[PDB]
């Protein structure tokens, strides 16, 4: 049993008509000291899977070093580790649901929430969720933290059961993913402007954006607001 | 010296081959199986008269579907008989049911290999397992300490086995009765053996579905003997 | 890997010897002589430095070693087996006794330790005895000043004095015509250098020789002072300038 | 300080026929005021016709069911194929279960299916390993909303027949496979309207002689 | 020799005795057949009984849906590496929801032998094995030797009188691999291909034993009249 | 690897004797004579040193003669490392059981545990016995005085006059000629010593080469008293009975 | 929970109730609380069912392997200890259960009280459970050795009854066993909403009530 | 630890160490098991080449494992204190988890177990050590008898004898014991053994110890002058 020290909020992510979009802030805070700006919280597994991370960024740290550990292994004595044999969305995370699960069964949980979005072999999206509990489940969106409270009901506006997913253009999905980041900035107080995206596409393959920015506030309302009821000027 | 668990030049265990020399001098073992149930039949094998002949137990009750028969260093038996009643009574405890008879030897089988430097040798005794269950009915199988299991459908072992075999060859066929298989066994038996076959040198026992496993009363057995004796002297 | 020798490499042999007792006892045989001799008011144990090359510095292997302030050790046969039961001692004479009374073993006591570590060597499993016979002289209060032999089997017997390894017959008669229960310190050492000049061929010298003794409380070599009861070691080692000067009265 | 379980809500529900079964249970998974999905199937097919739903904490639940699954597999390869009694499918779950007396596996479960004798079965089990063979068992979240409704609309409690007053009960008539499916639907739909956790949609399972098949239902997303 | 005492040690030329005993038991043991095309797999094996009362010693074991294997020599010992095999199978379906390439099967079966032949007091094991599976990269089959060593193959054979069997498939070769999407032929091929390594003896109802896995196809193993149809 | 040099010191020779145990007790036939003698006033235990010299101390000297409390104690035959070992032990158990019991441990009892001890040494452990017999001297008030011996094989017996080590035939028929039951220990004293001048193979027997030791009742009021002899004690006794 | 047990004349008899309860909750109308560890044993439950199940058939197991061990049938007395033994191992741990254990044997009839503290008494009545006060205060009252097996079988059926009316967490219906020599006999199921009006009336008990 | 495996077989199929363990019960002294019509008697030889023998301390031949049940021996005696230690243990063992003193077969099959465990475990043994055992049921007054030996196998005895020359006793006693009429009191049973140990025995003196065992724990030892008289009847009905 611990309790988090250096922490990373909201990762959000949905599936779109060919594949998937996961995001998160670029944010390492101390409570409620901002210490860190610098912290990428999407770790890429291959060219088909992207982990989004919250929680203990030193666990986090740690989950990168089996992902990566992950990747050298099954290229052991695999002459198709770039093609058939290569690692699936899946097969991640179903070790790290099989770890997290354990790590609560021995009351030592690697205290994150995790989302590991991909695609897979035969094109179909993977979009699914575990917690430091052990605690698993897939949706067509999916957030954590905070962006399960914000996130979810502006991303299930777009897609609200699975039928409305091959209706869903990357544009679209794009576009949703980026406003629920801004509305988070608005309203989460462990949030940063700078965050990273990262699309998964069975056509277009991984396209990871860095440094991103939270643009298009509005704040300007703000300068009409005087006192709290009865103040004039 | 050598290791206990050594090839031989032709691809065969020194200690496993070793062991099947000790069943040839064991005491006589035979089971026959028929569709109304498997005969088992043993040589009691009394080193003296004053030897209590009835505390010789060579046929055994695993569970209330499963007998079992022995031969060769019968000491060995007694663990491997406990295994077989742990894992019989076991199986019931995990799934509320009788264990299949194959499985139940298969288990007993196991422990055969499990020797080296686990005990120091392998077990110095065969054994005839027989029962029967809902799956594939009266059962008789062979346990060598190779780890081997034959299932047969008659099978000697011991002293008078490849003797009993050629007999056994000759007599057994797939519409015997239960009665015909008893004959048959004391049979052999009094063929095979070095003194004359009675109730107290000789025991019989038998699985059926209704009754289950019975092994038999000298009385039982001494009427059976008479039956034989009359039959042959009948031609 | 594992230590799959857990049986015995010393056995009895039909006769009822245990071989590799024997054998170890051939070993100190063939080593060089030391010896022991006990006085009224002290012991001494000596013994020749047999150094292996000129090139090599002798004073840096010491054969006579401080087991405990008031004990000191010597040997005959297998220096490097000497070394570990020294280390071994030292050590036993602190966790089995001194850190339970708070006082340093006597003589006879710590000897039953070594004793019980040589015997072992002999029964334990995957291990030969050792190849050493020691010389164990050593002072405590109740007991006053005592002289013990070690050898390869873990027997131990107590001498008024004693030689053992290459010229102990003759060493061991030497002294059974200089020895009396009258003998001071100074005459034991004397005697210590004449029965040892028999047994050395080459050079016989402060340098060449390896000599100590128990005797006195060195206060001068305590190191502190303020404790009255505190008096130091009775053990000293004595220098290459002391020997050679005993060595003209010869 | 560290809690290792949750409550992942939904709710479940298992009917024995007289040559049938049925198991059900919503699709909703949730934490505290949260949804986390709206479709998480909870009820499964684990083989030799048998069905399975562990509710309550879904990582206890989905490694409960696991390893059900996995000790059908190996109770095939150890004793030569042999068809996994609804029974004795019972009785190893105990034993899984049991095996975590002192930090056990937080959920409620059924299984469903026929016995030897090809008639519907239904086992319920408690958290720790005590089980019993039902006709009738709703578990989870809503199961007190549910049970009382079952109790007089498949039992009959508490109806007598008209003219008696009280004499003569109700007799206990045999329900079809569509009279069973109607009153669990209308069970689910009336505990969707007051159990805030139960909801969005539901899935049953049928198991017969000729196997197993499926049904879902929409429910109320609110 | 001298060098055949046990398997910690190497003869004067470099030699591991106990391990060619060991070799010498799959001599000894019931011929087997291996072979595959680009869809199915296909195992055939020759059952051994005791006498005529006896029963057909089995020869085939499934270790997944989707890997299985036949023995030659010492049966119990394929009963340890197969239980072996369906653990690690069931481990990557566990904690991969993966299904293990039939290529780190044979990995991981080289690994298990292997320490048993460079340590004292074990001995190595006493059954060759041949290994059918369809993965990720289509069909498959390995050959294992007690040595460790592992090889993958298009056909094969082990056990007495292989040699020609395994000179059949050799000549076979370019025609049987082209096989796909029909079972019953390649069965066929390999029913055919274990009949050169007969003498004396016939393939009957209760003598002969068949597996197959494929593209669509689960392990599933045929005895009884089921293989009535090949005989 | 390492069976090769095994020699198997726990095996059954075909004639059913422990070859180690044989070996062991030829061991001890060369080692000193020690001879107990029971009495009905008391117990003596008298032991020959082997061939000493003249510049071993013997007052401070011991080796056949050891205390395992203030009413057991025992004369050693054979490797005396091998009987501090034993001897150290049987010391412990002494005191476990006073601990345990708040009484002093019967003698047969703290006999049975350590030739129980050296029993297992003959059948697991692959380790070489231990080369030592025993002969235990004590008193409780259950049994009063007893002898006992062991040796290698953890076999013991009860004794009214008992020898161990070399010359134990010659000695045992000379002990059985000059025994009675109703001898005393002043005359039992001289009988050990007797027949040790007889047995040695020493010219002569003199103090030097002897331990002696007593245990009497000869303690004021019902109690017992160990003596182990002194040097000066052992050279009086031998005057007084008219060896030297 | 209500359940009792009790030696007569002709054996002995046990009689318990079917409710189970989470908090104000019924959980279980029908709750077997009745083990048969075989044809010759009973087992009452008290307590966490699971360990009165599991510990229970374990209990079985021990004593099938007993009879295949010594070819005799195990006693009520051996049995009942072999329980109270495992019951030792998780002392502290956290195990609930209570359980008399019903059987026939070379003695006679016998009757164990068992329960997770390891205890073990042996006696000719027995009862536990939440109403376990009320059972008893008919038992004691009615109770005789010269019984017949109807009364007998009555007594412990009207026993239950009066639990399960005054105690909340008792109900549901009454299960009867008569342990005979050879064997144990069941004597049914017999729900207590319909037993009660029947007792009421014949009886003219539970005048209180209005029916 | 040390896991040598000393018991192994022979190409013949024999295990030579069990084997030679029987040599050892060869070379020890002779014991004898008659059963009566109600009782047991035990008699075991006492080899005379030991005297000055403290006769009072030395461990009896014959030793008491509970109340009802008694373990004589041949073989190696050092050997024998193991057995019968764990026996006395197992025997608490029962009666502290079953409320049941053991039965004399249990017993048997409890010691026969160790035995044969000595027999096929690595780094050990066998026992060089036969055992007669003997005794009454809890509650029964049939008479027990039985006989283990090195290699594990043990069965039940109208009478038998164990040791040296056990096979001229086992002689006598195949030809004077019958079965449909057993010894009816004690004095014709503890006569019989007498009269087998004094085949072999040498001298009737003190050679011979006799112990008479009872139903519901009646067990006595006889005295060196109680056995005397039966020597001395015996010889006299002889001298004709
Ligand atoms: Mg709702």
């Amino acid at each position: 049993t611990q309790q988090p020290i250096v922490t990373g909020t909201s990762v959000i992510s949905m599936k779109y008509d060919n594949g998937v979009i996961i995001a998160a802030d670029n944010l390492g805070s101390y409570g409620s000291l901002l210490r860190f700006n610098g912290v990428e919280r999407l770790i890429p597994v291959g060219d088909n899977t992207v982990v989004g991370i919250s929680g203990d960024i030193s666990d986090m740290q740690h989950i990168e070093r089996l992902l990566k550990d992950l990747v050298t292994e099954n290229a052991y004595d695999n002459p198709l580790a770039d093609a058939e044999e290569a690692l699936e969305p899946s097969y991640i995370f179903e070790y790290l649901a099989t770890v997290m699960y354990q790590r609560r069964s021995k009351m030592n949980p690697l205290w994150n929430a995790i989302i590991v979005a991909g695609v897979q072999s035969n094109g179909d999206q993977f979009l699914r969720y575990v917690n430091l509990l052990g605690v698993t489940y897939s949706s067509p969106t999916l957030a954590t933290g905070f962006g399960a409270h914000m996130a979810n009901p502006l991303l299930r506006k777009v897609v609200d059961r699975e039928s409305d997913i091959p209706k869903t253009t990357v544009q679209v999905a794009e576009e949703a993913i980026v406003n629920a980041m801004r509305v988070l900035y608005y309203r989460d107080a462990r949030s940063s402007r700078n965050f990273s995206l990262a699309i998964i596409d069975k056509n277009t393959g991984l396209t990871f954006k860095k440094n991103l920015q939270v643009e298009n506030m509005k704040w300007d309302f703000a300068k009409d607001i005087k006192g709290y009821g009865t103040q004039k000027i | 010296d050598r290791g206990v668990s050594t090839f031989s030049p032709e691809g065969r265990l020194f200690q496993v081959e070793y062991s099947l020399e000790a069943i040839k001098l064991g005491s006589t073992a035979i089971g026959i199986a028929t569709k109304e149930g498997v005969v088992l039949g043993v040589e009691k094998r009394a080193t003296s008269p004053l030897l209590e002949s009835d505390s010789i137990e060579k046929i055994v009750e695993i569970d209330r579907h499963i007998g079992c028969a022995m031969s060769g260093l019968t000491a060995d038996a007694r663990s491997m008989i406990e295994h077989a009643r742990t894992a019989a009574v076991t199986h019931n405890l995990y799934y509320d049911e009788d264990i299949n008879v194959e499985s139940l030897t298969q288990s007993v089988c196991d422990l055969a290999l499990r020797f080296g430097e686990l005990m120091s040798r392998p077990f110095g005794v065969a054994l005839l397992i027989a029962g029967h269950d809902a799956d594939d009915g009266y059962q008789l199988f062979h346990a060598e300490p190779s780890g081997t299991f034959y299932r047969y459908n008659a099978k000697a072992i011991g002293s008078g086995s490849e003797g009993a075999q050629a007999e056994l060859l000759n007599e057994w066929h797939s519409s015997l009765t239960l009665k015909e298989a008893e004959l048959l066994v004391l049979k052999i038996l009094k063929q095979v053996m070095e003194e004359k076959l009675d109730e107290n040198n000789a025991q019989l026992s038998c699985i059926t579905k209704q009754d289950g496993f019975k092994i038999y009363d000298n009385e039982k057995t001494a009427e059976l003997i008479k039956e034989l004796k009359e039959k042959e002297a009948a031609e | 890997m594992t230590d799959r020798y857990s049986f015995s490499l010393t056995t009895f042999s039909p006769s009822g010897k245990l071989g590799q007792i024997d054998y170890a006892l051939t070993a100190v045989k063939q080593g060089v002589t030391s010896l022991g001799i006990k006085a009224t008011n002290g012991v001494v144990i000596a013994t020749e430095k047999k150094s292996s090359s000129p090139l090599a510095m002798s004073e840096t292997l010491s054969k006579v070693s401080l087991l405990t302030p008031d004990i000191g050790a010597v040997y005959s046969g297998m220096g490097p087996d000497y070394r570990v039961l020294v280390d071994k001692s030292r050590k036993v004479a602190h966790t089995s006794y001194k850190r339970i009374y708070g006082e340093y073993p006597p003589t006879k006591l710590l000897v039953s330790e070594v004793a019980k570590i040589m015997q072992e060597a002999t029964q334990s499993g995957g291990v030969r005895p050792f190849g050493v016979s020691l010389l164990i002289a050593g002072h405590d209060e109740f007991n006053g000043f005592s002289l013990y032999q070690v050898d390869p089997s873990g027997s131990y017997f107590p001498w008024k004095a004693t030689a053992i390894g290459k010229g102990s017959v003759a060493a061991k008669t030497f002294l059974e015509k200089r020895w009396n229960d009258e003998l001071e310190l100074e005459d034991a050492i004397h005697i210590a250098l004449l029965t040892l000049k028999e047994s050395v061929e080459g050079e016989f010298n402060g340098d060449t020789i390896e000599l100590a003794i128990i005797g006195d409380e060195n206060p001068d070599l305590l190191g502190y002072t303020g404790i009255p009861t505190d008096k130091g070691p009775r053990f000293r080692k004595l220098t290459s300038q002391e020997i050679n000067d005993r060595l003209e009265a010869l | 300080q560290f809690n290792p379980y949750g409550d992942n809500g939904g709710t479940i529900l298992g009917i024995a026929g007289e040559d049938f079964a049925v198991l059900a249970g919503d699709t909703r998974n949730i934490t505290d005021y949260s949804i986390n999905s709206r479709y998480e199937p909870k009820v499964f097919d684990c083989g030799d016709n048998i069905v399975m739903s562990a509710n309550g904490f879904a990582a206890d639940g989905d490694a409960l069911v696991k390893r059900f699954k996995n000790s059908v597999k190996w109770y095939h390869f150890d004793h030569n194929d042999k068809k996994l009694s609804i029974n004795s499918a019972a009785r190893n779950i105990q034993h899984l279960l049991y095996s975590r007396r002192f930090f056990p596996y937080y959920v409620y479960n059924i299984i469903a299916g026929l016995d030897e004798d090809g008639k519907g079965a239904v086992y319920s089990f408690d958290p720790v390993g005590s089980y019993q063979r039902e006709q009738c068992r709703a578990g989870g979240a809503a199961a007190s909303l549910i049970m009382p409704f079952l109790d007089n609309q498949v039992n009959f409690k508490n109806q007598y027949e008209p003219g008696t007053n009280g004499k003569v009960k109700k007799p206990l008539k045999y329900l079809s496979v569509e009279e069973v499916i109607k009153l669990v639907r209308d069970s689910f739909t009336s505990a969707t309207e007051r159990h805030i956790q139960v909801g969005d949609g539901l899935e049953i399972l049928i198991v017969t002689k000729d196997g197993v098949r499926k049904e879902f239902y929409e429910l109320k997303r609110d | 020799n001298n060098y055949d005492g046990d398997t910690v040690t190497f003869s004067p030329t470099g030699r591991l005795f106990q391990v060619e005993y060991a070799l010498e038991a799959i001599k000894q043991g019931s011929v087997t057949v291996g072979l595959r095309s680009n869809t199915h797999a296909v195992l055939v094996a020759l059952k051994r009984n005791a006498d005529e009362l006896s029963s057909y010693q089995k020869k085939i074991i499934k270790c997944d849906e989707h890997m299985g294997l036949s023995l030659a020599g010492l049966a119990p010992d394929a009963r340890v590496l197969s239980n072996y095999l369906r653990q690690q199978c069931n481990y990557s379906s566990l904690v991969f929801n993966r299904k293990l390439a039939v290529e780190r099967a044979g990995h991981l079966l080289c690994d298990k032998a292997q320490k048993n032949t460079q340590s004292y007091g074990g001995r190595p094991y006493g059954v060759g094995l041949l290994i059918i599976g369809y993965d990720k990269s289509g069909a498959h089959l390995l050959e294992f030797q007690p040595s460790g060593n592992v090889t993958e193959l298009y056909g094969t054979a082990i056990g007495a009188r292989s040699q020609g069997a395994k000179t059949y498939l050799e000549r076979t070769l370019d025609t049987f691999i082209k096989i796909d999407g029909n079972p019953d032929e390649l069965i066929k091929a390999g029913v055919e291909a274990i009949s050169q390594s007969l003498r004396d003896e016939s393939l009957t109802v209760d003598n002969l034993s068949i597996a197959i896995v494929g593209k669509d196809t689960p392990f599933t193993i045929y005895d009884g009249e089921a293989v009535a149809k090949y005989i | 690897g390492s069976r090769r040099y095994d020699s198997r010191t726990t095996i059954f020779s075909p004639e059913g004797r422990l070859y180690q145990v044989e070996y062991a007790l030829e061991s001890i036939s060369h080692a000193g004579t020690a001879i107990g003698i029971m009495a009905s006033d008391g117990i003596v235990l008298a032991a020959e040193r082997k061939v000493t010299s003249t510049l071993l101390e013997q007052d401070t000297s011991t080796e056949k003669l050891y205390k395992l409390n203030d009413k057991i104690a025992v004369a050693v035959a054979g490797l005396t490392a091998d009987a501090e070992i034993l001897i150290n032990t049987a010391r412990i158990h002494a005191q476990n059981y006073l601990k345990t019991y708040n009484e002093d441990i019967p003698v047969e009892i703290l006999v049975r545990r350590l030739s129980d001890i050296k029993q297992g040494y003959t059948q697991h452990g692959g380790l070489r016995p231990f080369g030592v017999s025993f002969i235990y001297a004590g008193y409780d008030d259950r049994y009063g005085y007893q002898l006992y011996t062991s040796n290698p094989s953890g076999n013991y017996t009860g004794w009214k006059a008992i020898s161990v080590g070399a010359n134990t035939s010659a000695a045992q028929t000379l002990l059985q000629m000059d025994y009675k039951d109703d001898m005393k220990v002043d005359d039992a004293i001289e009988l050990a010593l007797k027949t040790l001048s007889k047995t040695t193979d020493s010219s002569a027997l003199t103090y030097d080469r002897l331990e002696f030791a007593t245990i009497r009742k000869g303690a004021n009021d019902g109690e017992v008293y160990q003596k182990i002899f002194k040097p000066q004690e052992i050279k009086d006794i031998l005057v007084k009975t008219g060896i030297t | 929970t209500t359940t009792l047990a009790f030696k007569f004349q002709h054996g002995v008899i046990a009689a318990v109730d079917s409710r189970a309860s989470a908090g104000s909750y019924i959980s279980a109308l029908r709750m077997n609380k009745v083990i048969e560890i075989n044809p010759y044993l009973l087992g009452t439950m008290s307590g966490c069912a699971a360990d009165c199940q599991y510990w229970e058939r374990l209990l079985a197991k021990e004593c099938r392997l007993y009879y295949l061990r010594n070819g005799e049938r195990i006693s009520v007395s051996a049995a009942s200890k072999l329980l109270s033994n495992m019951m030792c191992q998780y002392r502290g741990m956290g195990l609930s259960m209570g359980s008399m254990i019903c059987g026939w044997d070379k003695k006679g009839p016998g009757l164990y009280y068992v329960d997770e503290h390891g205890t073990r008494l042996s006696g000719n009545m027995f009862s536990t459970g939440s109403g376990n006060t009320y059972a008893y205060g008919v038992l004691d009252s009615n109770y005789k050795w010269d019984l017949s097996v109807e009364d007998a079988l009555y007594l412990g059926k009207r026993s239950i009854l009066a639990a399960a009316h005054r105690d909340a967490y008792s109900g549901g219906s009454v299960n009867l066993y008569h342990v005979t020599e050879d064997g144990w006999i069941y004597h049914g199921n017999h729900d207590v909403g319909e037993l009660f009006w029947k007792v009421k009336e014949e009886e003219g008990s539970f005048n209180n009530v209005i029916g | 630890g040390y896991d040598r495996a000393l018991s192994i077989f022979s190409p013949d199929g024999h295990i030579f160490q069990v084997e030679y363990a029987l040599e050892a019960v060869k070379r020890g002294t002779c014991a004898v098991g008659v059963k009566g019509k109600n009782c047991v008697v035990l008699g075991c030889e006492r080899r005379s080449t030991l005297k000055l023998q403290d006769t009072r301390i030395t461990p009896s031949k014959v030793s008491k494992i509970d109340s009802h049940v008694v373990l004589s021996f041949s073989g190696l005696n050092a050997d024998s204190r193991i057995l019968i230690e764990k026996a006395r243990v197992e025997a608490q063992s029962h009666r502290l988890t079953l409320e049941d003193p053991v039965t004399v077969e249990y017993l048997t099959r409890y010691v026969a177990g160790v035995q044969q465990r000595y027999t096929q475990s690595g780094g050990v043994r066998p026992f060089g050590v036969s055992t007669l055992i003997a005794g009454f049921d809890p509650r029964d007054d049939e008479p027990k008898l039985y006989q283990t030996e090195p290699s594990g196998i043990y069965s039940s005895w109208s009478a038998q004898t164990i040791g040296r020359n056990s096979k001229t006793v086992r002689e006598f006693l195949e030809k004077n014991y019958d079965r449909k009429e057993p010894p009816a009191t004690v004095e014709e049973c503890v006569k019989l053994t007498v009269r087998s140990l004094l085949e072999v025995v040498q001298t009737g003196a003190k050679n011979i110890e006799i112990t008479v065992v009872k139903p519901d724990s009646d067990i006595v030892a006889l005295s060196s002058e109680e056995i005397n008289q039966y020597v001395t009847q015996i010889e006299q009905e002889k001298q004709e």
